[PDB]
């Protein structure tokens, strides 16, 4: 099956992203970057172009929406909701929510046939 | 060609005046947009005069606000207002 | 330069202005010409569209249409809308 | 209109006015499901799902069907808190489309972005 | 621009009238006209810079006064404040009579006051200028006093 | 031959520059480039470099308009055939 | 209570003191209609240091009028009204700078 | 063949976003004694030229000197006529 | 970056990352360029909903800042409180009255500006070409020679 959609791939797409923008990882906060007003309206733009870049890379015919939701520091209910009208045997979505240190980001990705 | 500014109204020292003029033509060549270039105004003019400013750059508006003394300036460049002052 | 034929009118296809600003702007005017014709009393039928798109939608739209004409103007985002309906070029862009 | 006719056989397309048409039907929904603006407790998360599902089926409503409807709604607390909530889909330019409206209260924020994609 | 246009002489069947002998007559009588409603705005234009040139005189006392006495600084405390009103007012309040006085020159034949009125119109802008200028050593020396 | 035109141009305050000089570029623009929209690409061009932003002109043998403009500085003059338009808003 | 129509581009102030505003600016336009923005500004500037309880502290009361006109200032936390009338079709800026 | 769409699309599925709850301090100072918002009033603006298609002008030059002949016989060529003649006398 | 080959060789098409309701230009007159400056390139993202909220952090670089603002207006007011404290006997005015006090006719003035800015107005304006007259000439050997 050289085409079709996976779970796995999308996540590992978006872990990438999110390690590029400022993610060593490695277990340890070797990094803080507290979230300022002017670098958030940047790090939308950053983030967004390099998860579409990744889902390219291996990218087969799918569409890709993606939706960068940023949040400054938490301490506000926030709840995200998404629904897709489209065949089971056809597509599946996905949404992964991250705690990288101030900042909180959560991160969707619609898939579509073509 | 842009020709220096005309200040209409206007409260600055002979040493200041000339350094807002000077801000001013960095500012409009720099920063295309409106808000853009107010922005750039104010943030160079906190190094220079204290914490406390405000910058608007209007192409048709009015107001009346209140100003510290000798720390309010209003030119008028070609076919654009620029109104900044302190507190 | 690519037109198109959607709402029994020929429109430039990639819409510059919003798609619901453009069908009930196109609409009003296939109605107000049902009424007005351009051959005679043309002036008319111009101070009746641009009177119209201020009722509507936010103030200072220039009209402009004609048999034959060309022009360079600067618009807002998404308030531009030139189309053909028969022969005559309709052109309108809001400030 | 031989060129128009052959335009139809590439894509049929069926551009269906996707962009203020579905912004003013989410728009409408939205005030009359929000009620009390006043209301943002823990267990109203569960009821603000239950508006998604009603959402979703109301754009099949507005005259979408050949379309491929995918909706993401978010309702957050404001306490003066800054967030940007940006999006950018890789899909066909002038084939597909996408509609988002934000309803701000005094104390609650509810923002509604809706994706449609053409299939066949 | 009709006068201008009008037919020296026009004819018919075995006619011909001489329009000339009547229409020479009209252009020294429509040109009394307009020298008319350009003398009704003659002395509205010289109203205007009149109460401009006092204005701006008015203000120019206040300044010329020494103002040693605390009473007299609450006085022409006032009218600094008034200064900076009229700055605003008097640029909108400007164009108009800038215009006025020219509009006019175009239309009348009568070269306005000689030089005297020009001179003082001159003048005027000039003084309001140094006023301007007054004005802010005045603010310097009102911190002082 | 240019029998009817409209001028609302402000010609008091020496601002007659700013009305010669769109009959006097309508003429060098309209003779050179020979194509209705290019005319008004290079009118705007000028009249922005001078006189600041936000000019709109429309240049046509055969069209109908109506628009706002803001007072005296709204010019319609026929050069030869063509029937050039200009005026400001904002 | 009626509010007069009005769209809002920032509203960094509570909403008492915004409908307060608002009303006042609308009467205070349709007073002197095709009048100069100054003159505007000024009396709304008046009645907003004039009514009690409307005090925030800090800077003091400044109003900006315009048609086209953009801005950046420091003001004083939840004290700035930016709103825009719909018949009127005219941005209205009310602040304090400290 | 080309592209119809008979199969059924019907089908929804629903995720649950969320955010994990923390501390109430969150070590963090509400607001600024000051505040720094720059607000245009101004829509951005973008320039479109649009000209009305100018209906294209081929240029002919061409004689009708020549009599009426047919097509296949050309009127300037001696041969051609000279044979069309011959044909005709065959009655 | 990626092109959908369409089944029968029909007209390939392809997917852009870019947003199509996005404007497709931006044009920002400049006064030193003193000309309208178009760009063709784009942003193309969009935004559902922006907030920038005030919201700083402990030992932030602009809570440091925003203290020095504090500090300055502070000492202002001590200097100005200590100095009429110090000036009159027992002097029992209120920090408020204080501030209120620092705040003066010179030193505090307040200028009222506004730009010239010109009325509105809506004109019409309807240009129909000169009439076009049906003409038919005949012209014969003798015509001409008579």
């Amino acid at each position: 099956t050289d085409k079709e959609y996976i779970s796995e791939e999308v996540q590992k797409a978006i872990d990438d992203s999110v390690k590029q923008v400022f993610g060593i990882k490695d277990d340890s906060s070797q990094v803080t970057i507290t979230y300022n007003k002017d670098k958030v309206n940047l790090w939308t733009q950053q983030i967004i172009d390099y998860t579409i870049r990744g889902l390219n890379k291996l990218g087969k015919h799918f569409k890709y929406c993606v939706t960068a939701i940023l949040q400054q520091t938490n301490h506000a209910g926030i709840s995200v909701q998404i629904t897709a009208y489209q065949d089971t045997n056809t597509d599946g979505s996905l949404i992964q929510c991250y705690e990288i240190n101030d900042i909180y980001a959560i991160v969707s990705v619609f898939a579509m046939a073509v | 060609m842009n020709h220096e500014p005309e200040v209409k109204a206007t409260d600055m020292e002979e040493d200041m005046i000339k350094r807002v003029k000077e801000i001013a033509i960095n500012a409009v060549k720099e920063y295309k947009q409106e808000k853009q270039i107010a922005h750039y105004i104010k943030y160079e003019f906190d190094k220079i005069d204290g914490y406390g400013w405000n910058c608007i750059v209007g192409r048709n508006f009015g107001s009346h606000i209140i100003h510290q003394t000798k720390k309010y300036i209003f030119f008028k460049i070609n076919e654009l207002c620029l109104l900044l002052w302190k507190a | 330069q690519q037109y198109k034929t959607f709402m029994g009118a020929r429109v430039l296809w990639p819409p510059e202005c919003a798609d619901d600003i453009l069908e009930g702007a196109i609409r009003e005017t296939q109605d107000a010409l049902k009424k007005f014709e351009i051959a005679r009393e043309g002036q008319k039928i111009a101070e009746h569209l641009k009177k119209y798109m201020d009722d509507h939608f936010d103030p200072y739209w220039h009209v402009f249409f004609g048999k034959n004409f060309g022009c360079q103007a600067v618009h807002n985002k998404n308030r531009f809308i030139y189309f053909y309906i028969e022969k005559t070029a309709f052109l309108m862009y809001q400030t | 209109r031989k060129r128009e006719a052959s335009l139809i056989t590439l894509n049929y397309i069926k551009n269906r006015f996707y962009p203020s048409k579905i912004q003013k039907i989410i728009k409408e929904l939205f005030e009359d499901r929000l009620k009390g603006v006043e209301y943002d407790p823990n267990n109203a998360n569960q009821l603000s799902e239950r508006l998604v599902l009603e959402l979703r089926e109301k754009i099949k409503r507005g005259k979408v069907p050949r379309y491929k409807i995918g909706v993401q709604v978010v309702f957050g607390e404001i306490k003066g808190q800054g967030l940007r909530i940006a999006s950018k889909c890789l899909w066909d330019v002038q084939n597909d489309n996408y509609a988002s409206y934000t309803y701000t209260s005094e104390k609650v924020y509810c923002t509604g972005i809706v994706f449609g994609c053409y299939f066949e | 621009e009709e006068i201008e246009k009008i037919v020296p002489t026009y004819k018919i069947g075995a006619m011909e009238l001489m329009t000339h002998n009547i229409c020479t007559s009209l252009s020294t009588w429509a040109k009394e006209w307009k020298l008319q409603y350009s003398q009704d705005l003659h002395k509205r234009a010289r109203q205007l810079l009149d109460s401009l040139t006092e204005q701006t005189k008015m203000l120019s006392t206040k300044l010329s006064k020494p103002v040693k006495d605390i009473d007299s600084l609450g006085y022409v405390m006032e009218t600094l404040e008034q200064i900076r009103k009229e700055q605003a007012e008097i640029d909108m309040k400007f164009n108009p009579v800038q215009e006025m006085y020219s509009l006019l020159d175009n239309y009348l034949p009568g070269g306005i006051t000689d030089k005297d009125e020009m001179d003082a119109r001159s003048l005027l802008r000039r003084n309001w200028d140094i006023l301007i200028q007054q004005a802010e050593i005045k603010g310097k020396e009102y911190q002082h006093k | 031959h240019a029998n009817e035109q409209i001028i609302d141009m402000p010609e008091n305050s020496e601002m007659k520059s700013m009305k010669n000089d769109a009959f006097s570029q309508a003429k060098f623009a309209v003779e050179n480039y020979k194509f209705e929209n290019k005319i008004s690409s290079h009118i705007k061009k000028f009249f922005d470099e001078k006189y600041g932003p936000n000019w709109h002109c429309v240049v046509g043998k055969h069209f109908n308009a109506y628009v706002s403009y803001d007072s005296k500085n709204f010019i319609f003059f026929y050069e030869g055939q063509l029937a050039i338009l200009l005026y400001r808003k904002g | 209570e009626p509010l007069p129509p009005h769209i809002i581009r920032f509203n960094d102030m509570a909403q008492h003191l915004l409908k307060k505003v608002i009303r006042q600016a609308d009467v205070l336009i349709k007073e002197n209609p095709q009048g100069l923005e100054k003159d505007i500004a000024l009396n709304l500037v008046k009645f907003v240091k004039s009514q009690p309880e409307f005090k925030i502290g800090d800077g003091e009361w400044q109003c900006i009028i315009g048609k086209n006109f953009g801005c950046s200032l420091t003001f004083d936390a939840n004290v700035l009204a930016f709103f825009d009338l719909l018949p009127s079709r005219k941005s209205i800026l009310l602040f304090k700078s400290g | 063949k080309e592209f119809n769409n008979p199969i059924n699309f019907q089908d929804t599925e629903t995720r649950y976003g969320g955010i994990q709850n923390q501390v109430v301090n969150i070590n963090q100072y509400v607001q600024r004694n000051p505040n720094f918002i720059d607000l245009d009033n101004i829509a951005e603006l973008s320039e479109h030229s649009v000209n009305t298609e100018r209906v294209k002008t081929g240029d002919r030059g061409m004689s009708h000197k020549e009599g009426g002949w047919p097509g296949n016989v050309d009127p300037n060529e001696a041969q051609e006529t000279g044979r069309f003649k011959k044909r005709i006398e065959k009655s | 970056l990626t092109a959908q080959e369409l089944n029968e060789d029909m007209p390939s098409k392809m997917l852009e990352p870019k947003n199509p309701q996005a404007p497709k230009n931006i044009t920002v007159y400049d006064y030193y360029t003193r000309k309208f400056k178009t760009d063709e390139l784009v942003d193309q993202m969009i935004v559902h909903f922006s907030m920038d909220g005030d919201y700083i952090w402990k030992e932030s670089n602009e809570y440091k800042t925003q203290e020095e603002i504090r500090d300055t207006k502070k000492a202002l007011i001590k200097e100005a409180m200590r100095k009429q404290e110090s000036e009159e006997p027992g002097a029992n005015h209120d920090e408020e009255a204080i501030k209120q006090t620092l705040r003066n006719k010179f030193n505090y003035n307040t200028r009222e500006c506004q730009t010239i800015n010109p009325s509105i107005r809506e004109r019409g304006v309807s240009t129909e070409p000169p009439p076009s007259d049906t003409i038919c000439g005949n012209i014969t050997q003798w015509e001409i020679f008579d």
